[PDB]
């Protein structure tokens, strides 16, 4: 069990940790989150009471160091920072707990939600998508654009997702035009899985990271990226049986976790109706399809 | 973007472009089998690839043999079309390759686009115009070379004959499309109108009769009257 202390809370803000969140009042005495389960990634995120625009936050893994939050009045936001003085940090953490000014990461013991949503997400892969290698944690916000988006401006702030494009030379072998465009198995398995991602866990990892960025910050390019990585799988006739099974699980917990009120921007009607009902893999997403129909039969 | 009545005159500027029409690529007759089921038989088809500015027509004949042992032929037809158009572009010298290709049916965008990935600077466009190029097989000489062919073959024509010696591209194209529209709405009347007078012949190297300027006026008037009549009949107006 690990802790992320806060120096103070000077401005009224909604604080999220993973799928949980708490309202903190201006200069309320709030000084961190404790009992954060070791062994997974995490994200702490923010939405100022005054600007219901730009959600922002930090991906981190407490095994990589001691991290804390501090509001910057110049830049106007809660920054994540690393304390390198181990002793000085346990000192802060212990005194805040003694004074009982920290909230406890509120995990029910039956609940595998966060594990299900982060199964294949690994901090090292995150820091390649969000390059800022002087920090061990990774900042994302609502407005960051992806590499693919920029191609059709500032690179220091880009989401370097793997570029997927169905009408590209990469995707289409010469002489197999019709074949590869109707059956994407050679793009998926040779180009992407064996070639770039190396294995299915890194592919899934990026897919899940993209989803959570969409969900927690409303990052539109992230939503684009998630949809494309589903569509590539569903539009391949030849997919390993273990990837299909895992995907149905992955997508189920993602659909289960989405706020009900957000289904309109976060779910692309075409891709979902294609994947669940028209694609090669229409019959391989039994749980994803059941929960989509009982929860959002309008989109379909 | 898409081609419509607004940006109609771009067809006649000096940017090389081609129309591609695929309606006659996969042609079948439907018939009953001995056991009373329905079956199709394919006949030869053709891609209708046309420079509206110069009248040059690239008539690529599709031989029935290309369908042999293939499934989902109507879907394959679109990709075979896109394959052949791409090959045509590849065969042309650079200065003759088009800057735009305009497909008359939207279903051809993705297959052409995919086949043209080596040419990212050629734009593939749809159109909102309801062009009548399916009646191309109503032109006697085009139907004849398609139906005689014994293998894939490409046949070059100028679809305007020698009209450009005397009228503009713009007027040439509106003549062509009026003729095709009429052939499409009522082939029998349309062809009647064209050949009534046996003293106006078709040059061996031409597709249409050698009408004088004034006889074209009367012809175009006869075609317009035809098209409106058929409209009333169709709709009870």
């Amino acid at each position: 069990m690990n802790t992320v202390p806060f120096t103070s809370a000077p401005i009224e803000v909604t604080i999220g940790i993973d799928q949980y969140s708490f309202n903190v009042k201006e200069n309320q005495p709030f000084h961190g989150i404790k009992d954060i389960p070791i062994g997974h990634v995490h994200v702490i995120h923010f939405q100022h009471a005054d600007n219901s625009s730009m959600r922002y936050g930090y991906w981190f893994d407490c095994r990589m160091g001691n991290f804390y939050i501090q509001y910057d009045p110049k830049d106007g936001l809660y920054k994540m920072m690393e304390e390198r003085d181990g002793a000085k940090f346990e000192n802060i953490v212990h005194n805040f707990k003694e004074r009982q000014m920290m909230v406890s990461y509120p995990k029910i013991d039956e609940d595998d939600t966060w594990y299900n949503l982060t199964e294949f997400v690994q901090m090292d892969k995150i820091r390649k998508i969000v390059r800022k290698d002087e920090n061990q944690f990774s900042y994302v916000d609502s407005s960051m654009t992806t590499v693919q988006e920029n191609e059709l401006s500032d690179p220091a702030h880009s989401l370097n997702y793997t570029v997927i494009n169905f009408k590209s030379r990469e995707a289409i072998r010469p002489g197999h035009e019709m074949e590869d465009f109707l059956d994407k198995s050679y793009y998926l398995n040779t180009v992407m899985l064996q070639g770039i991602f190396k294995n299915s866990s890194n592919y899934f990892g990026e897919l899940q990271f993209a989803f959570l960025n969409a969900m927690f910050f409303g990052n539109y390019g992230s939503s684009l990226q998630w949809h494309a990585m589903i569509e590539l799988i569903c539009s391949s006739a030849t997919v390993p049986k273990h990837m299909l099974d895992k995907l149905d699980e992955i997508l189920y917990y993602q659909i289960k976790t989405l706020p009900e009120q957000y289904s309109d921007i976060l779910l692309n009607e075409r891709v979902w109706n294609i994947c669940l009902y028209s694609s090669f893999q229409k019959n391989s997403l039994h749980n994803t399809e059941k929960i989509m129909e009982n929860k959002y039969p309008e989109l379909l | 973007g898409a081609m419509n009545s607004s940006n109609y005159a771009e067809l006649f500027n000096n940017d090389i472009k081609l129309f591609v029409d695929d309606t006659n690529v996969y042609r079948v007759t439907v018939h009953k089998t001995f056991e009373g089921n329905v079956a199709t038989k394919a006949i030869n088809g053709c891609i209708f690839t046309l420079n509206p500015k110069t009248g040059h027509l690239f008539l690529k004949i599709i031989h029935t043999s290309v369908w042999a042992g293939q499934k989902r032929l109507s879907q394959l037809a679109k990709w075979k079309t896109a394959e052949e158009v791409s090959a045509l572009v590849r065969s042309l010298p650079k200065e003759e390759q088009p800057k735009q290709i305009i497909v008359t049916r939207k279903a051809m965008l993705d297959p052409l686009e995919v086949h043209m990935l080596d040419f990212p600077n050629i734009a593939i466009r749809p159109t909102e115009l309801r062009l009548p190029f399916s009646a191309a097989m109503s032109i006697d000489k085009l139907s004849d070379v398609v139906m005689k062919a014994t293998e894939p073959q490409m046949v070059l024509f100028n679809i305007y004959d020698d009209w450009l010696d005397r009228i503009s591209s713009y007027t040439a194209f509106s003549r062509l499309t009026l003729l095709l529209r009429a052939l499409k709405t009522n082939e029998e009347s349309a062809k009647m109108i064209l050949l009534s007078d046996p003293t106006i012949t078709i040059k061996s190297y031409h597709l249409w009769p050698s009408f004088t300027d004034e006889q074209w006026i009367t012809i175009e008037s006869q075609m317009r009257d035809l098209i409106l009549t058929e409209y009333g009949r169709k709709y009870n107006v």
